[PDB]
RNA sequence: UUUAGAAGGAGAAGUCAUUUAAUAAGGCCACUGUUAAAAAGUGUACCGCCGGAUAGGCGG
């Protein structure tokens, strides 16, 4: 093994499904369900942009007609529901493509050395934690009353969390419901199952007739002008991407950590936009850590173990220049 | 290579492209309005080769 | 000796050949009489002594292989290349070269001459028609075949029909200018290759499909064409195309 | 006899077409279907990619909008259903050209042989066990619980398949409906029937609101580079290209079998786009073999002949070295 | 005897933070819906027996 392969890839162990919105009663959420729609809405604004003075001296006072879309509750319904599912995959029965054959043999051989070693409990732990806090309701987090959150496998319907309780910056390794959820999530991972599925379901309270936050579209040059909310069969949702960007915001090992005291979302160069500082470089990025696991075949602390398979349950193009 | 019946026999006919035919339709139907198709997909190098 | 008319009724066809030299979309109209010239010699195989006289295309659905932009033209898709003979075989990935694809749906109205034409023909024809391509293009299923006399019982759909009237009283200096502008002022003419030119000497030639026949180089040759409805048609033998051959013509017309 | 013809030609003897994708119940999926589609979707990712260390330090933390589809189920059914078909014609009458008249005859002859030997049931039970493990399901195979395969053949139903307990690595020879099936398959490749016509409807069971897998079409365009998937009449669906390249993934007789120990579809050099390198380079390709079963008359064991076979099923050029 | 014959595009992803549409008002006039018919086509078929055959036969 001299290079990386030329079309190396990866696929996803944790497929995430669109979220979908409902609004019901705190009080009778377990009976009756309502869905949530998302309405237009055109505003008149005033120039409140930072503009040259010989601009701001001719135009200060003039009005601006705008467009957005907003999703609001009812006056009857103070909570909100949300509802999706995972799907669990084998991190080994997962490589897409591969051009060197000893490559694949030594991937998998690192592979089974995690496994033995660890047997992939750290990181289902975290996952479990970032489900339990309820990190992705993103802006419909701030400001809730109650904040409920249920997980059911087949038809073991677990006992409900209380994501408030959770702090957002320590993982736990305690609760008998995390630990027992997590037990299944390693087993899917390490390859003693095939496929897991787990569906999710939130009840967050903030009160009759306010906002919530569906995820916004993307619209580029040649599209329309103005704010376009996501909708899912009619209802508001969120994208799967968002949701899966909260759930992988494990990583803690990064260099500088005990500086700031946070963990960021699991990315190639280690950066994070909530405080737009880069964290993996050079020296700990994922590109030189990985030619030094199987390139080098030294051996690395298991925290960059740990990143490694973070990554590698993510998935993306680790290809190669053609050398 | 195709086959064309004349009379009670059969004709083999090899086919040959017209290029200047196609730069004249190319630049002609590129100053006009006529709905005209593209088909951008030739690579640098087999145009060269 | 009785001549009847034997429809083909909605075939369809996939990935058929939608290139020309200068033309994407319908494919030429020699490759439909070459596949009923290829249907009559299978038959004459079959010991059935029949002969096609003229055929009638009648266009019901199409669809690009590729997707319309945002503004409004279209892409068109390929597939994946295998492996090209010649060299370069052991390279993973080979050149890509200009096509196109197209799916019709499509029937075929056949004038045949034959003795004691009946419906064991029409067995015939369905036991033999499912072995052939359309215009390189795989049959996947048909309606059925049966044996008509008159215009009335015709399913609704639209001919082909060759006009070129309107190309020959167009505006302009040269071929190519009279045939833009008569694009430009009607919105209903499409431009369809009809035939073959000739540009070379008949004769013998080295690394030929067949080195017995006659061989000749050739073009296509293009002219316009339009559609019109199943009941607007006067009579049954007004959409009918057939060969044409002359002293270096290979085309096909609708008289 | 000294070398093949200048202009040799055959067809493919197994023609499929494009597959549809439809959504149902697992309870119900005998009844009702219902369309799948095919919607955009655009996403604001980060630069991940490899750069230079100047265009990394530069561009370490900027945005990056992209545009993609996407296919999935709806949040009430939790079955995706493939329906599709094959056309087998007689390989004898598969043959479109051959300028040369004795290489013709010894064509004719060799295959004779080869009927009169063995009457093509190996190649036959092979493409049906292909066609049993659900082989051609290709990324929407893993996650799957329940992969349950139907077959039609003209007027008769035969009993369903069960994709999950067919290993994916050996080959199964003591199915009843396997060896039934592959039974009119080698008739139809002998040349006793004249056409066969199969009808497969798949059924995999994938659970609510999951995603599926179609396509991914090739296209070049200008100021678009994403991800375009292949709708078929609205609906999505699968190449015929995508599905014929599963079903004829059967040659385990390339050299080093027992070191890789994996089927691999039949080219003429041996070479597979997932591995970069021909398992057949030189001494096991199908051109020199072909040589010598013809031009050198020599007799070569049944594996070579399987090879030679299955290329001839496929279809090509093959035609000699082209001169100027 | 068909511009004939051949074909895996594929993996990864946070869109988004703000906002005052607002003031005035005359729909108006006139007008012929009327001539003829059968709910009627039996308008419903019940108490019983031999039948131990859910067979099939008969009394008013």
């Amino acid at each position: 093994l001299k290079s990386r392969p030329e079309n190396l890839s990866f696929a996803r162990c944790l497929n995430t499904t669109e979220a979908k919105f409902w609004q019901t009663d705190f009080l009778k959420r377990h009976t009756f369900k309502l869905p949530l729609l998302i309405t237009d809405k055109a505003v008149l604004a005033s120039k409140g942009h930072e503009m040259p003075p010989d601009k701001l001296e001719k135009e200060i006072m003039d009005p601006n007609p705008q467009k957005s879309q907003s999703c609001t509750l009812s006056t009857e319904c103070d909570t909100l529901r949300i509802d999706f599912g995972i799907k669990v995959l084998p991190v080994k029965e997962s490589m897409y493509s591969c051009s060197d054959y000893n490559y694949r043999t030594a991937i998998y051989q690192k592979i089974d050395e995690y496994i033995a070693e660890d047997g992939f409990l750290t990181l289902a732990k975290r996952y479990v934690n970032n489900i339990a806090n309820a990190r992705f309701l993103w802006r419909n987090r701030k400001g809730a009353e109650i904040i409920e959150t249920i997980v059911t496998i087949e038809d073991k319907e677990y006992p409900s969390f209380n994501s408030k309780s959770f702090n957002l910056d320590t993982f736990v390794e305690d609760n008998a419901t995390i630990n027992e959820i997590a037990q299944q999530i390693a087993d899917t991972f390490a390859g003693k199952r095939e496929y897991l599925n787990i569906y999710v379901t939130c009840f967050v309270k903030i009160g009759c007739a306010m906002e919530v936050y569906p995820s916004q579209e993307m619209t580029f040059d040649d599209d329309d002008k103005g704010k376009k909310l996501f909708k899912f069969e009619g209802s508001a949702g969120m994208h799967s991407q968002k949701i899966n960007n909260a759930l992988r915001t494990i990583d803690t090992w990064y260099p500088d950590y005990t500086t700031y005291e946070f963990p960021i979302p699991v990315e190639n160069y280690g950066a994070a936009r909530s405080i737009g500082i880069p964290f993996r470089p050079d020296t700990k990025s994922f590109y030189k850590l990985i030619d030094r696991m199987i390139l080098k075949n030294e051996d690395l602390p298991i925290e960059d173990k740990h990143y490694v398979m973070a990554i590698l349950i993510r998935g993306g193009m680790f290809s190669k220049k053609q050398e | 290579q195709v086959f064309f019946p004349v009379g009670g026999s059969y004709h083999l006919l090899s086919i040959l492209p017209s290029t200047v035919l196609n730069y004249e339709v190319s630049d002609r139907l590129y100053r006009s309005k006529i709905p005209k198709i593209r088909l951008r997909l030739l690579s640098s190098n087999a145009a060269s080769t | 000796m009785m001549k009847g008319y034997i429809l083909l009724e909605k075939v369809n066809i996939e990935n058929a050949n939608a290139f020309n030299n200068i033309i994407v979309g319908i494919p030429a109209i020699t490759s439909f009489l070459g596949f009923a010239r290829a249907l009559e010699r299978k038959l004459n195989a079959k010991e059935i002594a029949i002969r096609i006289n003229g055929v009638g295309l009648e266009f019901h659905e199409y669809e690009l292989k590729g997707y319309k932009n945002k503004r409004g033209q279209y892409v068109t898709s390929c597939p994946l290349p295998g492996s090209i003979p010649g060299q370069n075989e052991k390279k993973l990935d080979a050149h890509i070269m200009n096509q196109a694809y197209i799916d019709l749906n499509m029937s075929f109205l056949l004038e045949v001459e034959g003795p004691h034409v009946d419906m064991s023909t029409c067995k015939s024809i369905k036991s033999t028609m499912e072995t052939l391509r359309i215009a390189g293009g795989i049959i996947r299923n048909y309606k059925k075949i049966r044996l008509i006399d008159t215009l009335a019982d015709i399913p609704y759909g639209y001919f082909l029909t060759l006009r070129q009237d309107n190309l020959n009283d167009a505006a302009g200096d040269d071929m190519l200018d009279k045939m833009i502008h008569a694009l430009q002022q009607e919105d209903t003419l499409v431009p369809i290759a009809v035939g073959f030119k000739a540009l070379s000497e008949v004769g013998h030639v080295e690394g030929q499909r067949d080195p017995e026949k006659d061989h000749c180089f050739v073009e296509s040759i293009f002219s316009l064409g339009g559609f019109e409805c199943s009941k607007i048609l006067e009579d049954i033998n007004s959409c009918l195309w057939r060969y044409k051959t002359e002293e270096g013509l290979y085309l096909c017309t609708i008289i």
